[PDB]
């Protein structure tokens, strides 16, 4: 299968999840505070007439990050919920080949909510599982 | 002139367009107070005039009479009167009383099970009717009306009434309440045990008429639609049921209050009064504070505390909003009072469902998001 | 399941208030032209989009499916067929095809007559079919659909067909055509004399006063609702009648032109070209003004002359619109060319009944009044 | 009977019809010309969402006028139609009594369209009937 994913970075590390679960992408501006909210969330924004929660991806994966550097909110779309992810730069749509996709889950510490790792001669594009990431926020 | 057919999907899209038009009214209004233009006020005011006319036309086609939905229900009562060999007159006064289409659909089979248990339970055969000297044919009444931000459904009979004296005794068997508490209670709180799930689960699998008295099935639905239900009964004066539900879908008349300049809306439908209180009059007897206002003592709560927002500095004269909950009412002390307006609830989604305190955001006229306080969610 | 019951008059009123929002949209555009603000340009761009989406939904819910009129036919048609002593299969398709309130009400009785005449003349009795070795059960098909931004309703039989030689020879006998014109006319064109009075005898059509619905009436009604109607027939292959009606009166595409700075609309569908002609060219032969264009001779007319209004004295290079009527086309000279739009035709008025040059007034998007020219009203 | 009528003049001659049959009163501003109009009509205006004809009353009745002096449109209202009548100055609402009302209209041009003649305070106020006046203008 030829998978189409959205490529984007955090802290000099490439990441990506499918285009199937994308609403659009925007640049950060003031995020409305919600009182007594979970620590891995920034707040809420109004996007296309809907109230989208703005999650901080790196606090879900447990990876190192620098908060000021981030400025791109990637709005996702699942059947359960629609959620924005604050990150660094974005590339766009990257067609990946099944031949170059490794499925090992013990390679790095966030490998269980990662669907795999795309091998390449540039920065290694890690394939996430949107599903298991939304499954984390609702517990 | 002539009656035509419009399906609900077509009306659902028309409702969204009415929502996008209200946003455009507010965005011109933002632009107007931004640039301070006298001529643009006149242009907008005419738009706002036609839009008010359109809005109330769209509300009329959104609302439906209850007897348009309940059209087969007097026939069902006739067939159940025939089955049990009873004479009863059913009175239905619902043709001028309009209710929302999502509210009417969820409460219809609930209401049918209430009437179906009533024809068995409280409606008398002719021999027992004339044994008490009562008028020879039973009287069972459905009716409705409109009150403020709500529509009131009303059901009444001249039947047997309900065995309240036995219900408190049964409640002690089931482990529902204390006996010294049962002696404290007033009659309409005895009947409120018929709105407890699991107090009576008795049903018929032959009839399929609803469990219990056909009332805890209705109460769950009324609470689910954010309403409020009451009951009264007296032996051989019959029973009466009062059901209050919201006037329209999604729109919530509110009082906008602020904590550290953050907008939190307070439901005007639930309210009871607004007062400027002193901190020197706030006192305590048990674990939480109170204030004696109008001779009555009200259990005060600090908005900024239950939401966990830091209070920088303290001024003596505090603004308070008194809100009603259940049969009672508590005080909400606020930092600033902005100003009322009728807002429209927006969900925060699956990640924020857990929080009792707030069940919904809302979009203000400056494009700002403002959350709505849940009155039964705090306390 | 749920669905909405509402009067057509209420959605006609919702359409009317929608047309007030178009004027208010034009008043905010006036303010935008004076004050030129990107915020308000954006706010108006969103309002323009919402008004366009909203006017599509209101127009859509107001349109009536023709099914109510369609399902009036099968029982009427069967009783007629039985009394006429014949057997037909009725095939009816495209049942919930949508058209205007005005058109569904007007067309029903002329289409009943069209169907009634198709079984009476077209569909043979069984014994006649058995003599021609043909299948004894007839086939009559009524089919409705959308095409070309208009509504198409096809009616066809497998019957006798019409003698084209009889229609052409009767047209000579009644002095309605010349012998060489008759001998050059095509089959599809000859069958249009069916729609001219006196080529059928049925149902009170010779009457001076109180006349019935003839086949002439059916063609005239379709045309009166701004449509077009065609026929094609052949021996033992039955007759086929095609009716093409507009969707609504709210989308009549016109070219708005001005004389004396007064808006006059021109029906786009009829046109042939728009040309700026020179004052040197125009000449008179022995009648009113003509112009030699493509070596052909066109009878040019001055709008202000045929309307009898005071206008400019002195010659200039004038803009002309060539409009087609029947098999011909005349020139209409106008002063300035405003700009196209799909307009809403309203009545001229009951003090203006005598005027033949205008078919209907109309309220434009800026609130300007514009009359719509009748293409066959000027000679 | 105590009828309350709208009082107004044309070339110093008093006239009046009931308040029952009134929509409003306006000053003439840009009346749209209709080509090929009958002699007694000015044209049409849009009022209250309807297209109202503006007739010139005195040219229906058969009486004198000045068309630069006349500048008041009295808009009427029947079950059948709403029509504006262009005239001179207006006075206002006048309660009339039957005691000062005479029915002699033997010598009048519009005398079979007149309900009577009111002899109030030295004036000769002729009482019109809107219906029969509107039946004449219709084609």
């Amino acid at each position: 299968k030829e998978f189409e994913v959205l490529s984007f970075e955090i802290d000099e590390q490439a990441l990506a999840f499918d285009v199937d679960n994308i609403e659009m992408v925007i640049e950060k501006s003031d995020i409305t505070p919600v009182p007594k909210s979970r620590h891995f969330v920034e707040g809420v924004i109004n996007l296309r007439g809907r109230i989208i929660p703005v999650v901080n991806l790196a606090k879900i994966l447990g990876i190192s990050f620098d908060e000021q550097k981030m400025k791109s909110i990637i709005v996702a779309r699942t059947k359960d919920v629609e959620v924005g992810f604050l990150v660094d730069r974005v590339l766009g749509v990257l067609r990946i080949t099944e031949n170059q996709l490794d499925l090992t889950n013990v390679s790095d510490k966030f490998g269980k909510k990662s669907k795999g790792l795309v091998k390449t001669d540039g920065r290694l594009i890690i394939y996430l599982d949107i599903d298991k990431i939304i499954e984390e926020i609702t517990v | 002139s002539q009656t035509v057919r419009v399906d609900i999907e077509k009306l659902d899209n028309l409702m969204d367009l009415m929502g996008e038009l209200v946003i455009a009214r507010s965005r011109i209004l933002e632009t107007l107070k931004k640039y301070n233009i006298k001529e643009l006020d006149e242009s907008l005011s005419h738009l706002s005039r036609i839009t008010l006319d359109l809005q109330n036309v769209v509300m009329k086609i959104r609302m439906v009479p209850i007897s348009f939905v309940f059209n087969r229900f007097p026939r069902m009562v006739r067939d159940l009167a025939k089955k049990m060999n009873k004479e009863v007159n059913f009175i239905m006064r619902g043709e001028d009383t309009e209710l929302d289409r999502t509210f009417v659909e969820e409460i219809g089979e609930p209401l049918l099970h209430l009437l179906r248990n009533a024809i068995d339970h409280g409606i008398e055969p002719k021999e027992e009717r004339i044994a008490k000297g009562k008028p020879p044919i039973g009287t069972l009444i459905l009716s409705a009306r409109h009150e403020g931000n709500n529509v009131v459904i009303e059901v009444e009979d001249d039947g047997r009434g309900i065995d309240k004296e036995k219900i408190i005794r049964k409640a002690i068997e089931k482990g529902l309440i204390d006996e010294s508490k049962a002696a404290t209670l007033s009659d309409q709180e005895i009947l409120n045990f018929l709105f407890v799930p699991g107090f009576s689960t008795k049903e018929k699998v032959s009839e399929v008429s609803g469990r219990g008295v056909g009332m805890d099935v209705v109460k769950n639905v009324v609470e689910s639609l954010n309403g409020s239900m009451g009951i009264e009964s007296e032996k051989d004066k019959g029973t009466k049921v009062t059901i209050r539900l919201p006037l329209t879908l999604a729109i919530i008349q509110a009082l906008l209050v602020k904590v550290n300049n953050l907008v939190y809306a307070i439901p005007i439908a639930n309210i009871d009064t607004i007062l400027s209180i002193s901190k020197e009059d706030i006192q305590r007897v048990q674990d939480r504070d109170v204030i004696v206002i109008r001779g009555e003592v009200i259990p005060v709560y600090r908005l900024w505390e239950v939401l966990q927002i830091e209070h920088k500095e303290e001024l003596e004269e505090m603004e308070a909003v008194i809100v009603r909950v259940g049969n009672r009412k508590y005080g909400i002390v606020v930092d600033d009072l902005l100003g009322q307006d009728d807002i429209v609830i927006k969900s925060l989604g699956k990640v924020f469902s857990e929080v009792k305190e707030f069940s919904g955001a809302a979009i203000l006229g400056d494009g700002s998001i403002a959350l709505i306080i849940n009155v039964s969610g705090i306390v």
